[PDB]
RNA sequence: GUGCUGAAAGCAUAUAGGCACGAAAUUUACCUUAAGAUAUUUCUUAAAUAUACGUAAGAAAAUAUUACGUUAAUAGGCUUA
RNA sequence: CAGGCUAAUUUGCGCAAGAGUGUACAAAAUGAGUGCGCGGUUUGGCACCUCGAUGUCGGCUUGACUAAUCCUCAUGGAUGCAGAAACUAUGUAGGGUACGACUGUUCGUCGAUUAAAAAGUUACAUGAGCUGGGUUAAAUACGUCGUGAGACAGUAUGGUU
RNA sequence: GUAUGUCAAAAGGGAAACAGCCCAGAACAAGAGUUAAGGUUCCAAAAUUAUUAUUAAGUGAAAUAAAGAAAGUUUUUAUA
């Protein structure tokens, strides 16, 4: 995982998911990929 | 700076209202005078720069009203409310484009 | 949605009740949205969801067809239960029916599995424990959730068995949680098909 | 000057309100259609009419000085309404002037030690008038969870009915009209 | 608020009216909510009011000398029973020694009056954890209410030493002795920062002041000797106090209760030696009302003189 | 950080909705002081009770705290171990 | 001198972009010259302000707080994660981070232990709490500069806190 | 330096507190009197006043942190 203030999709198979967001907080944009766990990126710092 | 002169960056709703209705007063002065010397077959030269190089409160954009330029801000504006006794004094035309 | 306009096939057998929309009283809530009661009986047992009230079920009981449908497409909340609702109510009909099974692989030298007794911990009379040897220094067991049927054809295969998806699937997630499969071998717990893609060396 | 001289005893007499905060509000809800649709008061607009309440200004002999309040029971206080996510996202601070000893508690979490009546009370108090009448007039504000009350016989009634219940308003009308029928 | 998130009248009485029969979440506070969360910590037994006096070794065979404090029973029994309905937890108030009827005061001599005991020393209460701790009242706990290796609890009040400075109190190191020091050996140095850190002694900072004189608990002390002619229940271990001052022994709590039988065994033994403790009881409050109403009267000088 | 079900968006998705795993941090628990509702088939009609004084102490800068005062082992003396 | 304004500079950092290195392959790691920023620690600028100072700071006593983490706890990435060790990053500041030698001092340097022997703010945090290593003198000798009286961010010994 | 004003030597209202800003120049009283700046749910005098949209982040609500990122969402212009 890597934190950037800049995510992108790094192949074809990258999803642009929001997880961790509840009625406690907004939770984060985050870069999910099946193919390569290198492309796993999130956006924000808790 | 430390002093502190807590000024925002935009007017309220109730500003506005006010800054509309300080402009429409100025044009009721101006119609005033332009119709009482018209009847008198009379014209003035300031009357009559007045009508030509100036909109009325009905022909001013929003941002024409509210904002000025200021060549030190970001976006060349500034909120009308920053300009000096900017309740007693005219300002309605800004540099075009800007 | 798409989901949702897809009639909904009752095969012979698989009977659907639905209820009035009723409104259980939440002291903590000042409104409750009504909701039905849905019961899909049939021979293999029976599951019961409470769904909005805004879904309408079309049941045509002549040809044994029910058509979903919402009061409103323009709003988020309706669009996302509309094709939830259908979604559930799909895997109901086909559970009570033919029934949801879930096939776990044990990979890697020294992984067993046996399904036991264990008195000791049982939650409810005559329950099921199945007992995994994944080279631990203690002993796994997991007592099978009430409703489903646990078996081991081989000592390397696990059968989940029950009408509830969601049920079988949640329990065959724990017991993978043991054993995540490995990208260097392929040792792990595989469920339903599962498989991990390996490297060169 | 005489306007005012005769017997203000009942004008500065104590009154029991009673205000349920699930009970929907036509004039304290922002929702005002359609009829399903209409809200109850919310927390801090269901504490400012409150505090208007606790401060007797809805009197016409109100003073600032003297207490003139009223008292106001307030039920089903565990469905209080909030709008938003204020209820797991609303926090409330406390300090005993010890550093490092800074209290946080959410309201949802506040709502179940102390229940919903202490985060009403919190909000009424900060709309009262910060000076030596302030405890009075908030301890005359009983809150409570459930739709029960030691108060169910001291709630005003006009000719039997209970203000807030069905047919108090009719009860009201037919004990004007008996009043007129004099010099 | 006064005492935490609560801005309560303190003489408003409402919590029977917020009941959970009623749809309402069980609250988080309580005595109903502090009894659940200390279900597994409390005792399920009572306890025992014993003496402190002195210390010695417990020589075993073989070769073990353990250190060990002596605690006497001296005449422990039981008075009041708190239950749950009536007080708003279970507990089992136990008495120690006597006390001279003149030196016991009136509103005491007719709370004794109304059981059959004879005045007590001292009174303390135990918490037990549910209604099966509660024991007959007028019961006498002797030392076989332990088993020899049952862990217990000590409770006991720690000596006095008045007023204490910096080190003995709160172990500060001091500062030098020879090298240019000026008055200030044992002192306590700096006590804060300056203007920003608030141009104040922060609350909770250590300083000189009394030390001692206050309650001090040891736990896990196990049983090494009972003996129930001498009174006395040997333990592991120092215990808070001097000799001759009373501490209250019970149950471990970060220890599993002793087994089910032992706490049955314990409980049929007091039916055995007290055979009837509440046809004993019931005697003494039916006299209660005879004098608590002859004192009403006034011909109470009629009864003392009846024989 | 890691999942199950699952749509908006026929797919995908631990995104909405319905469940869950998860840290020397937080909360509880544990211990102490404070708080003083409550309890007793408790006492009191000018008292109950407390204080003062005297012998003291498990207490101790003052104060306070905990006992005792002849129907008494509180302190000293004496006697025995 | 401290506080106040600023942030050129810094032994304070982050983000964006990606020439390049990585046998292959930008983003496992690495990151030229730059751009957009936060912050108030170092060296500075200003001068609202006369006051405890030129090493502005050291040691002792006693803390309180911060988190940009040395140790302990949970965890993602790593054709460059087989295991072990180590690397990078995300959570997290509960408790710890010792002892001695030589250096006027903190700068530092080394010795041997240790799970580790990390940092910063608080008027050097704290001299109406201690020290005087300092903060200033008059004595004396030497060195350098000056015709001379003298001067020196010099050197050494001594010097009512 | 220059232009204009205020303070200095100017009280009062607004800017939470405020020499310099926004209003307005205090001889003393009375008045639900008429207004400026500014405001009108409660503290606190006056609208929980009407109309049309956006926001779901308590963003914001009287002192705008930036470049940038992204199946957040709405509208418009094209478009299958
Ligand atoms: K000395
Ligand atoms: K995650
Ligand atoms: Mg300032
Ligand atoms: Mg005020
Ligand atoms: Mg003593
Ligand atoms: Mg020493
Ligand atoms: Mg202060
Ligand atoms: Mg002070
Ligand atoms: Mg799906
Ligand atoms: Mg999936
Ligand atoms: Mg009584
Ligand atoms: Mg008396
Ligand atoms: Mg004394
Ligand atoms: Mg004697
Ligand atoms: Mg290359
Ligand atoms: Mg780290
Ligand atoms: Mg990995
Ligand atoms: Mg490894
Ligand atoms: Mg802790
Ligand atoms: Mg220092
Ligand atoms: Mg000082
Ligand atoms: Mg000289
Ligand atoms: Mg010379
Ligand atoms: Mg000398
Ligand atoms: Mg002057
Ligand atoms: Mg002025
Ligand atoms: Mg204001
Ligand atoms: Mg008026
Ligand atoms: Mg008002
Ligand atoms: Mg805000
Ligand atoms: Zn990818």
């Amino acid at each position: 995982m890597k934190v950037h203030s800049a995510i992108k999709k790094r192949c074809e198979h990258c999803k642009v998911v929001r997880r961790k967001a509840n009625k406690r907080q907004n939770g984060y944009l985050y870069i999910i990929c099946p193919a390569n766990p290198r492309h796993k990126q999130r956006q924000g710092y808790r | 700076g430390g002093l502190l002169w807590k000024i925002p960056w935009r007017m309220s709703k109730f500003q506005k209202l006010r800054q509309r209705r300080r402009l429409r007063a100025v044009d009721n002065v101006v119609a005033t005078i332009e119709n009482a010397l018209a009847k008198k077959g009379e014209t003035v030269k300031a009357v009559e720069r007045w009508r030509a190089e100036m909109p009325t409160e009905a022909e001013m954009l929003p941002k024409d009203k509210y904002t000025i330029f200021d060549r030190k801000e970001k976006r060349y504006r500034k909120g009308i409310h920053k300009l000096p006794k900017w309740t007693r004094v005219s300002q309605r035309v800004n540099p075009p484009g800007y | 949605s798409k989901l949702g306009r897809t009639p909904l096939s009752i095969p012979p057998g698989v009977e659907i009740t639905i209820g009035e929309p009723f409104v259980k009283r939440d002291m903590t809530q000042w409104k409750q949205q009504p909701k039905r009661k849905i019961t899909v009986q049939g021979p293999l047992g029976q599951l019961e969801m409470d769904i909005p009230d805004f879904i309408k079920i079309d049941h045509d009981a002549e040809a044994r067809r029910a058509t979903l449908s919402v009061a409103n497409r323009d709003e988020k909340e309706q669009r996302e239960m509309w094709g939830t609702t259908w979604a559930y109510l799909n895997r109901f009909i086909m559970g009570v029916s033919e029934g949801h099974t879930a096939v776990l692989r044990l990979v890697g030298i020294g992984y067993r599995a046996t399904i036991d007794t264990r008195p000791e911990k049982e939650e409810y009379p005559g329950q099921q424990f199945v007992c995994l040897k994944l080279g631990f220094s203690h002993p796994v067991e997991m007592g099978v959730p009430k409703g489903m049927k646990a078996s081991t054809p081989q000592p390397t295969r696990i059968l989940l068995e029950g009408i509830n998806r969601e049920q079988v699937m949640t329990f065959a997630a724990d017991i993978r949680r043991w054993r995540v499969p490995e990208p260097y071998k392929g040792k792990g717990i595989f469920v339903n098909g599962e498989t991990i893609k390996l490297k060169q060396k | 000057m005489s306007q005012t001289v005769g017997a203000t005893r009942l004008a500065y007499s104590r009154v029991w309100h009673h205000i349920s905060a699930v009970t929907p509000h036509p004039t304290l809800s922002t929702i005002k259609a359609p009829s399903e649709a209409i809200t109850p008061p919310s927390l801090g607009r269901l504490a400012s009419r409150i505090a208007t309440i606790l401060m007797g200004k809805h009197k016409p002999i109100w003073d600032p000085s003297t207490d003139c309040g009223d008292y106001v029971v307030v039920t089903n206080c565990a469905g209080l309404y909030t709008t938003g996510h204020k209820k797991w996202r609303k926090t409330y601070y406390r300090h005993n002037t010890r550093p490092g000893s800074l209290q946080a508690i959410t309201m949802d979490a506040l709502m179940e030690k102390h229940g919903g009546a202490e985060v009403l009370r919190k909000a009424v108090s900060g709309m009262l008038p910060k000076n030596r009448l302030r405890d009075k007039r908030l301890a005359r504000l009983k809150a409570f969870e459930g739709d029960a009350h030691p108060y169910k016989e001291n709630l005003v009634r006009f000719g039997g009915k209970v203000v807030g219940a069905p047919g108090w308003e009719e009860a009201v009308k037919a004990i004007r009209e008996a009043d007129m029928e004099r010099l | 608020v006064k005492y935490g998130w609560s801005t309560l009248p303190k003489r408003s009485r409402p919590t029977r009216f917020n009941q959970v029969t009623q749809g309402l979440p069980a609250p988080t506070s309580g005595p109903a909510a502090a009894l659940k969360r200390r279900e597994k910590t409390t005792p399920l037994r009572t306890g025992v009011l014993a003496v402190k006096k002195g210390m010695t070794v417990f020589m075993g065979r073989t070769g073990a000398r353990i250190p060990c404090t002596v605690l006497q029973l001296d005449r422990v029994q039981v008075v009041a029973n708190k239950t749950r309905a009536k007080n708003g937890y279970w507990a089992v108030q136990v008495g120690l020694g006597e006390r001279r009827a003149e030196n016991v005061g009136a509103p005491q001599l007719g709370y004794y009056e109304a059981k059959g005991i004879p005045p007590k020393q001292t009174l303390a209460e135990f918490k037990v954890r549910n209604q099966d701790g509660l024991l007959p009242v007028g019961v006498q706990l002797f030392p076989d209410w332990f088993h020899v290796g049952q862990v217990v609890d000590v409770r006991g009040i720690t000596r006095g030493m008045g007023f204490a400075g910096g080190m003995k109190r709160h172990g500060f190191a001091g500062q030098e002795a020879s090298h240019g020091n000026s008055l200030n050996h044992r002192t306590i140095g700096s006590v804060g920062g300056s203007q920003g850190s608030g141009s104040r002694v922060l609350p909770g900072k250590k300083m000189p002041g009394r030390m001692g004189a206050q309650q001090h608990t040891v736990q896990n002390l196990p049983i090494l000797m009972v003996d129930n002619e001498l009174g006395i229940v040997v333990v592991k271990g120092a215990v808070a106090g001097h000799k001759g001052a009373v501490v209250k022994v019970q149950d471990a709590v970060k220890k599993a209760p002793p087994p089910e039988e032992f706490v049955e065994a314990t409980k049929q033994l007091l039916n055995e030696r007290f055979p009837d403790a509440e046809e004993k009881l019931q005697a003494a409050r039916k006299l209660h009302l005879e004098l608590k109403e002859a004192r009403r009267q006034g011909l109470i000088d009629s009864l003392i003189k009846n024989g």
